[PDB]
DNA sequence: CGTTTTATTTTTTTTTTTAAA
């Protein structure tokens, strides 16, 4: 108690209490007192602060404080119990027992920045996520049978030389008689957590460099890969010295972290107006060819035929039995034909109108730490709700083409490297897109655009190519349909003023409602086994009109979109 | 309750302490607008039986306010009308109920409430 | 239950307070009230101070449990509070809001006061989720004023008596339990 | 011996033994005159929270030394009652019968006996440990005795160490042995069930004697524990669970000598071939009456002191797109009986050269796709492509259906009596007979008796058929729907 | 089917919440035209000697009842649903200002309008006095001021005023010189940020 | 004519299963004149909820979930037992099921969960719970200004 | 007559070996 400064004492002795106790203005709610209440509404066993409120009372805690929160931290932990567990009962009539706590605080810099000077010391930057680990284990005491005292430790040595099997008379017992006993002991979490830096500070002609980090109780299971932080922690170590002198120790902790909300985008993790969008325009029956100007909402293509699309993204229905078979709702569409059409920026939009990756061939496609071997997996990772669209089937090695023929047709998965078989599915499909041989002049044709097999041309229904038709008409039209699309960059806005063929996100979620509901169905009702095998489009329009069914040939709409298909393979 | 409260008022013809003209006036303005209105509802063929001012339609029955008691009367333990538990009353503490048991004291106001 | 349900209520009281003009353009208004005169201090009900601090025309200092010790007091004094406490008028959760909204521009220490009070009422609450952690059984015949205060119970009002009900459907058979 | 509650804990399953649940139903003669002699009682909690829910919460919050004592109280149970099974004086542990992921064990249930369920992997080394010590006097000719003790089993340890001689005086001082018993111990980690997933965190278990490998590495169970941490982190952490029963889920039966009962009666029904072909695949003309024997395996045949002869059956047909979508209704309800990728390897039969993977290994990755299969079978696609350099590795399996290579890796021979399965592709289509029967497929006719048919399938659409392939195909994919959720019964027909 | 269909009637309301353009009379009409029509379901063997009253008519003539049932309790609160929100407008006005539509007013509908506008009337006549004055509860608590300065708002609209005035159009900037008496009516439908 | 309730077609329309003990005659909406004595009979239930409970026509029966199987250990298991939305009219089946079914035993069960709540809501600071669970939300939310302007 | 013991992993180049239309 050496208060004339430092003071072990000061903050819970009465300071950071009272100014807890001080937080407090008029209409009874400015409170950093509440707040805890409000988190035992589930015993989250935290709360939330600033680093610019000490300074609303003062200018002589901030300095003191920032330097060795260290300390200032776990005196903040005590005045937290020592004040809440009044709480408990006004007088001394309820009480489980107490529990653990914690406190969150909260200018940003970056990493090149950091260094020797900024050491003990509490800082604010921002970056982005990399990957990171589980949660195993940490304790603060637990004690041994020799002396059977709690461990009690400074930092989250090893008993020396007194024993404590030892008052027997003289019988002695050196050199650590200390089965730690963990039965007596607390519990911590971990993490282990991981950064990088910018995309702007110059990691071109250089190296982006990067540093790992550390976490404690209930911040873990907050943050996954691929966002995108800022964070507060400290400049600490673990190594030692004076390696050919001293080479040592980087690595921060946490301390109340801020993540970002990027935009838009993020529907992912973490309105009935909207609804009304939503069914007004569907009100009027005036969809299925609307929209077919609208998956390509500002440029050309697939005009008359993009009616087709309106079965396969809402899809059939997996409509189960009580036999064995699980049906194929999975159904798959293609595309195919020379480039010049936009054919590479078209479904470049199509990843940005549900979830997919998109590139073709050989770029996805058949750790030096704690000695477990790691199997990221296959190809539903994506894809399981989510569908793809890509190019060159036999522009790709045929070691990884055997999946496909167990992906597509069945989602007959299995594992084989090591001994344990991975029974996966999944509700997804393919499109393909082509740079094969020769085009109209082939389809009308026989069967030899893929040069290795007859099975594809197998298990999928509309064949929809595309070409760069020479028609002197539309010559002049898609030589004026390139400038100013391309040129001044501007398609951006009026496009969204359509009826409906607007509003990508609204979109995005019209339709992840609209499938989204149940296993609609139809009704009671040249014409072969396969094109029929169409039957699961028979069930799409129910979806499409919204309607729990339909009859055979009102939806034979889109046997005047395969019918097209069918001159490919006509005879 | 423009319900069953008729079926009181053709028991006792409640006094000016307990009812009061106007709130039977009301009969006539509800039977007026639900039949008239119910003429065009379902009346083109209207029920063969149960064709009146129907059987079945009740607001509340329920005297079962569940209600807290004012404490302002004899501190001793007045015991007094109530179909529960009654022993041990005070001018400060109380036994909890509803509505259907004590309508006695509140009809004579020896009790009050909060 | 309402915020001003209680402040059709509560500013009903009267206490002691200062006006600083006499009796108005009338002279007095008939009623339990006497005229007034400046430096000679008047009780009357608490829905006029509004009408006077806002107005800018006079003073007033409180009552005595509106104030540190005996408060200061209290704090322990309810330590026997396994029913209830010592109830400083019932209603000093109400009258020190709009006391302590525009009084305390020229009232000593308005904080202590806050803090104490603030310090006394959820923790009588917290009582009032415990007490009801010893509430079981159909208990209607079991319950608690004895030292209940006035601002309270509202906050408990609507909720359980209308679950309490429809549980109260089974709060004569053969051995099975009827409601 | 701490606080003296525990003979008072001893007690409360003591006075577990009195009446009709205990005096009728529970122990006694309900192992023993069974005569397993396993030590491990189940354990139902609800019971025990019935009688004593104080005692429902001492293991709950401490389950460290809840193990002695019940041990002690059935010792005294099963030692004051039968004298046969009380030669065994050990620890003779129970059942103990929460469930969270292995990702949430989440510094806590420390001290709590509670449950997940996960995939059984890294199945592994086993290797006993020891108990005691019957240590002799040669001179004097005491057998005296040193017990032992590991965290592992209860908190505390002996001075864990050498086994001891010359401790007395000098004397003849040597083991004894046959008696100094011990402990058969396991090793393994678990998994999630993968499906849940969005890295899948796992966990680290270990287990005892009559706990020892009920599954194997690609099964899956429920499996409850307690938590200990033994390490001293800064003065790292790295912990396990433990203390431990068994359950599984991925099996298939309430059939005492009842269900025999039931499947003898209907018996006479003499064209159940009507019934049983007709039963799993509804949802496809056609077969199914011949699928029979690839799922029955075959039959069993041994000469007196001399050899045998192979039994199953082996057959593939047909017209490109029903082949993928069929060879089903068995695959997923046979027991164990699995088909492969079409075009695979690395593990039909092979060692596939590739050191770079442990630094070392001769066997480290020599095995096969169908001895997974062992009394079993398979089916594939593919086959009308596949490679030829394990055709061979066939040619051995349907003439014999033993495996027998030794590419000096070593001089193999193991048991099989499995079926497979082929593929089909008309590499010129409509041809069965104008043409031939045989190469309009691509393939080969060394294979005789290999598989145990030649065997045709066809069509073609047509005019008369037109309608009748439109009404049926259609009549199924509306008997497909109910009436005839998202789909209820269908009925009719 | 029977009557499952009142789920439907709750998205009749959806811009009408507090924000009200305007509200439709609708999903009703065939609702409507099946339950008479279905009476002959209820008729069918209805004092038939079919079957002279024994078993086989007992449990559908429950359902019978029970079509019936579901019935008349929705079209109790197919207008009493309307009624309760028509009851805070129509007790932020009496007969000041009606409906702003009037337009989805199930055609006798005024039955119970006017009769409910009239259940006050009983009120009314003791209320304000005894013989009654229809009295301010609603509108216009300023402790009262002055009579004649113009006005402000926050763009009311239906511009139902009865109330006395030359033309104010009773929305934001209704201004004109308006004294107290036109100035009555309305305050929380989309009004009174300020004067 | 009721205790109302917002799904008067999903009110008394949950639906079992029960056998029979004798003969049957012409059911009308079904694929019916004689059926079985014991059958999986479909049976929403509006007509026999006053359709002569003791008489020889069905027997004791439950779904099952509703029978001990799960809720006498769900009264063991009244720890922290979710309910979601499921099976939904969960507090109110027994309002009408309990003797009905009369199988005599599982009055105790439906209380047995429900009371509970006299200590689930401490930490608060089916179909039916919706309401009141707004409410005890609404009130603490008002009085929020029950102390001032806030 | 006292006071102290003990751990390493991944990549090269050779000589072996092995892959597809
Ligand atoms: N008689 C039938 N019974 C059941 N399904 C049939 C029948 N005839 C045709 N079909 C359907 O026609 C489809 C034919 O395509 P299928 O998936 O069988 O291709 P495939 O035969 O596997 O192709 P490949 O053998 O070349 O790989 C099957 O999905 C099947 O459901
Ligand atoms: N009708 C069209 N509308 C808009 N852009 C088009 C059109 N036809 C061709 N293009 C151009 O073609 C380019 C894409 O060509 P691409 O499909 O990549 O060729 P390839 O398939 O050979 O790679 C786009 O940048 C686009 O500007």
């Amino acid at each position: 108690n050496q208060q004339d400064a430092q003071i072990n004492l000061q903050a819970v002795k009465k300071k950071y209490k009272e100014f807890i106790r001080t937080f407090n203005e008029e209409n009874f709610f400015y409170k950093y007192r509440d707040t805890l209440k409000r988190n035992y509404l589930n015993g989250r066993y935290f709360l939330e602060i600033e680093m610019e409120d000490l300074v609303g009372f003062d200018e002589t805690l901030a300095d003191k404080l920032n330097k060795q929160p260290t300390e200032h931290l776990e005196i903040f932990e005590e005045a937290a119990r020592e004040v809440a567990d009044e709480i408990t009962a006004p007088r001394p009539e309820h009480e489980e027992h107490m529990h653990d706590i914690q406190i969150l605080l909260s200018n940003p810099t970056n990493i090149r920045q950091l260094k020797s000077d900024c050491v003990s010391k509490l800082v604010k930057i921002a970056g982005i996520i990399v990957a990171a680990s589980g949660i195993s284990a940490k304790a603060t005491r637990m004690s041994i049978q020799c002396l059977s005292c709690s461990t009690v430790i400074p930092n989250l040595y090893a008993l020396p030389r007194k024993c404590n099997t030892e008052q027997a008379g003289r019988p002695k017992c050196p050199l650590d008689p200390f089965f730690i006993m963990p039965d007596k002991c607390k519990c911590v979490d971990f993490q282990t957590l991981k950064l990088q830096e910018l995309p702007d500070f110059v990691p071109q002609g250089e190296i982006p460099r990067h540093l790992q980090l550390f976490c404690d109780r209930s911040l873990c299971e907050r943050v996954v890969p691929g966002n995108r932080v800022l964070i507060q922690g400290i400049y600490s170590i673990r190594k030692v010295g004076k390696a050919v002198v001293g080479v040592r120790a980087p690595y921060m902790r946490v301390v109340g972290i801020t993540v970002d909300s990027e935009g838009a985008g993020a529907i992912s993790r973490y309105t009935s107006d909207e609804e009304e969008h939503f069914r007004r325009m569907a009100a009027s029956g005036d969809i299925y060819e609307r929209l077919s100007q609208s998956l390509a909402p500002s440029i050309f293509g697939s005009r008359d035929i993009k009616k087709a699309i309106t079965c396969m993204l809402f899809g059939g229905s997996r409509k189960r039995l009580p036999d064995g078979l699980c049906r194929r709702g999975d159904i798959n569409v293609l595309l195919l034909g020379d480039p010049g059409t936009a054919k590479s920026q078209l479904l470049k939009f199509v990843e940005k109108v549900p979830i997919a990756v998109y590139t073709s061939g050989k770029g996805s496609s058949t750790d030096p730490q704690t000695r477990n071997f790691v199997m990221e997996g296959g190809a539903m990772v994506l894809a399981d709700g989510g569908v793809v669209c890509i190019d060159e089937f036999d522009k790709m090695r045929e070691d990884d083409r055997v999946a496909i023929h167990e992906a597509m047709e069945q989602q007959t998965i299995s594992i084989a490297k090591a001994g344990i078989t991975t029974t996966l599915n999944s509700r997804c499909s393919v499109l393909a897109a082509a740079n094969s041989i020769f085009g109209r002049w082939d389809d009308t044709k026989g069967e030899e655009n893929i040069d290795f097999m007859p099975t594809i041309l197998s298990r999928f229904d509309m064949i929809f190519i595309v070409k760069d038709i020479h028609d002197e008409s539309r010559d002049i039209t898609l030589a004026k349909h390139i400038i100013n699309v391309h040129l001044s960059s501007n398609k951006s806005a009026p496009s969204e003023p359509a009826e409906g063929e607007i509003s990508l996100s609204t979109f995005k979620k019209y339709i992840h409602y609209c499938r989204t509901h149940c296993g609609p169905r139809l009704s009671e009702a040249p014409i072969t086994v396969r094109q029929l095998e169409v039957i699961r489009i028979s069930e799409s329009l129910a979806k499409i009109r919204l309607q729990p069914f339909a009859t055979d040939e009102h939806v034979n709409e889109a046997l005047r979109l395969f019918q097209v298909s069918t001159l490919d393979a006509a005879m | 309750f423009t319900q069953h409260i008729l079926n009181q008022e053709e028991s006792r013809e409640p006094d000016d302490k307990r009812l009061s003209p106007e709130e039977t006036k009301f009969a006539q303005e509800f039977a007026s607008n639900v039949d008239e209105y119910f003429h065009k509802v379902a009346t083109q063929y209207m029920p063969n039986q149960q064709r009146g001012e129907a059987e079945q339609r009740i607001v509340t029955p329920n005297l079962m306010s569940h209600v807290f008691l004012k404490a302002n009367v004899a501190v001793p333990a007045v015991i007094v009308g109530v179909d529960d538990e009654e022993v041990d009353m005070a001018a400060g503490s109380q036994h909890i109920i509803p509505y259907q048991l004590v309508a006695d004291l509140i009809q004579n106001n020896q009790a009050q409430l909060i | 239950m309402d915020p001003s349900i209680i402040e059709f209520i509560g500013e009903k009281c009267m206490i002691s307070i200062i006006p600083n003009f006499s009796n108005e353009p009338l002279h007095l208004i008939y009623g339990p009230v006497g005229p007034f005169r400046a430096g000679f201090p008047v009780f009357v009900p608490l829905w006029m101070a509004t009408h006077l601090r806002k107005q800018q025309k006079c003073r007033i200092v409180p009552p005595e449990w509106m104030d540190m010790d005996i408060l200061e007091e209290i704090k322990e004094e309810e330590k026997r509070s396994k029913f209830f406490t010592k109830m400083p008028c019932e209603h000093y959760m109400v009258v020190a809001q709009l006391v302590m909204s525009t009084a305390p521009d020229d009232v000593p220490r308005c904080e202590e006061l806050r803090t104490v009070i603030k310090d006394i009422f959820d923790i009588r609450e917290s009582k009032l989720r415990t007490s009801i952690d010893a509430f079981i059984k159909g208990e209607g015949t079991y319950a608690k004023l004895d030292n209940l205060t006035l601002l309270e119970i509202h906050s408990v009002r609507p909720i359980l008596p209308y679950s309490l009900d429809h549980i109260a459907r089974y709060q004569q058979r053969d051995t099975s339990m009827l409601s | 011996e701490g606080e003296q509650f525990i003979k008072d804990i001893q007690r409360e399953y003591v006075d577990f033994l009195d009446d009709e649940e205990d005096q009728g139903i529970y122990a006694g003669h309900v192992k023993d005159m069974i005569a397993e002699k396993s030590k491990r009682l189940i354990v139902n909690v609800n019971d025990l929270k019935r009688k004593n829910p104080q005692r429902a919460l001492g293991l709950l919050s401490n389950a460290a030394d809840e193990q002695l004592a019940f041990g002690r109280a059935l010792k005294e149970y099963a030692s004051t009652v039968d004298p046969g099974y009380a030669k065994m004086h050990e620890d003779l542990f129970v059942g103990f019968e929460r469930h969270v992921t292995p990702r949430s064990l989440t510094s806590i249930y420390l001290g709590n006996m509670v449950c997940v369920e996960g995939i059984v992997t890294k199945v592994s080394l086993i290797r006993p440990k020891v108990v005691r010590s019957v240590h002799y006097c040669p001179n004097t000719r005491k057998v005296m005795e040193r017990k032992y003790t590991d965290l592992t089993s209860f908190e505390a340890v002996p001075s864990g160490a050498a086994y001891p001689t010359k401790d007395e005086d000098g004397n003849l001082l040597e083991t004894e042995y046959g008696l100094s018993v011990y402990k058969d111990h396991q090793t393994l980690t678990i998994q999630e069930m993968p499906e849940k997933a969005p890295l899948p965190r796992s966990v680290d278990i270990v287990c005892d004697d009559d706990l020892v490998d009920r599954c194997k590495p690609g099964d899956r169970v429920q499996i409850v524990g307690s938590y200990r941490c033994l390490p001293g982190k800064r003065g790292t952490f790295r912990t396990v669970l433990l203390a431990n029963n068994i359950s599984l889920l991925s099996k298939e039966l309430d059939i005492s000598r009842e269900d025999i009962m039931l499947c003898k009666k209907l018996a006479k029904n003499n064209d159940i071939f009507e019934l049983l072909s007709k039963s799993l695949a509804p949802s496809i003309g056609h077969v199914k009456q011949a699928i029979l024997c690839l799922l029955l395996g075959g039959v069993e045949k041994i000469l007196p002191n001399g050899t045998r002869l192979r039994g199953d059956i082996n057959v593939l047909l047909g017209d490109p797109s029903a082949k993928s979508q069929l060879l089903r209704y068995v695959l997923n309800t046979a027991p164990r009986a699995i088909p492969t990728t079409g075009r695979g390897s690395s593990g039909v039969g092979l060692t596939a050269a590739v050191t770079t993977d442990q630094e070392t290994g001769e066997r480290r990755l020599e095995a096969g796709a169908m001895v997974l299969a062992d009394r079993g079978v398979v089916c594939i696609d593919e086959f009308d492509k596949m490679s030829d350099i394990d055709r061979t590795a066939i040619h051995e399996v349907m003439e014999q259906g033993r495996v027998t290579i030794s590419k000096a890796g070593i001089h193999a021979s193991l048991n099989a009596r499995c079926s497979v399965l082929a593929a089909a592709n008309p590499v010129y289509g409509r041809y069965d007979q104008y043409k031939t029967p045989m190469e309009n497929i691509g393939l080969q006719d060394s294979l005789l008796s290999r598989f145990d048919l030649l065997f045709v399938m066809l069509d073609v659409i047509d005019s008369d058929v037109d309608q009748m392939i439109s009404d049926h195909v259609v009549r199924m994919h509306r008997y497909r729907n109910p009436k005839e959720y998202e789909k209820y019964d269908a009925l009719l027909h | 089917m029977f009557g499952e269909k009142a789920f439907d009637l709750l998205k009749e309301l959806e811009r009408s919440s507090q924000t009200i353009p305007a509200f439709d009379d609708d999903g009703v009409r065939q609702v409507l035209e099946e339950i008479k029509a279905i009476f002959e379901e209820n008729v069918a063997q209805a004092s038939s000697y079919n079957a002279s009253g024994d078993r086989s008519l007992w449990p559908l003539l429950n359902f019978r009842h029970a079509a019936l049932q579901r019935n008349k309790r929705c079209l109790l609160a197919y207008l009493y649903e309307r009624c309760r929100r028509i009851k805070a407008l129509r007790w932020e006005f009496g007969p000041i200002i009606p409906g702003d539509i009037k337009q989805a007013l199930c055609e006798p509908e005024v039955t119970f309008f006017n009769n409910y506008s009239k259940s006050l009337a009983a009120y009314m006549c003791s209320a304000g006095y005894n013989q009654g004055l229809p009295i301010d509860l609603t509108n216009n608590l300023r402790p009262p001021k002055s009579l004649y300065i113009e006005v402000r708002c926050m763009e009311d609209y239906g511009k139902f005023e009865l109330d006395d005035g030359e033309v104010i159009h009773l929305k934001k900037n209704s201004q004109h010189y308006l004294p107290r008496a036109q100035v009555e009516s309305l305050v929380r439908q989309g009004i009174l940020h300020h004067i | 004519p009721n205790y109302y309730s917002i799904e008067d077609i999903f009110v008394t329309q949950e639906k079992v299963e029960c056998r029979v003990n004798t003969k049957l005659q012409r059911m009308g909406f079904l694929d019916s004149d004689d059926l079985e004595p014991g059958r999986t009979v479909n049976l929403p239930l509006w007509y026999i909820k006053e359709l002569k409970v003791n008489n020889a026509y069905f027997t004791v029966a439950v779904p099952d979930i509703y029978r001990n199987v799960h809720k006498a250990v769900c009264e063991a298991e009244t720890t922290h037992i979710e309910l979601g939305r499921l099976h939904p009219y969960f507090y109110e089946f027994g309002r009408y099921l309990t003797p009905y079914d009369r199988n005599h035993v599982i009055g105790r069960i439906i209380f047995e969960t429900l009371r509970q709540r006299v200590r689930h809501l401490l930490d608060i600071s089916d179909n039916i719970e919706a309401k009141l669970h707004e409410a005890g939300v609404r009130t603490n939310s008002q009085y929020i200004e029950w102390l001032q302007m806030t």
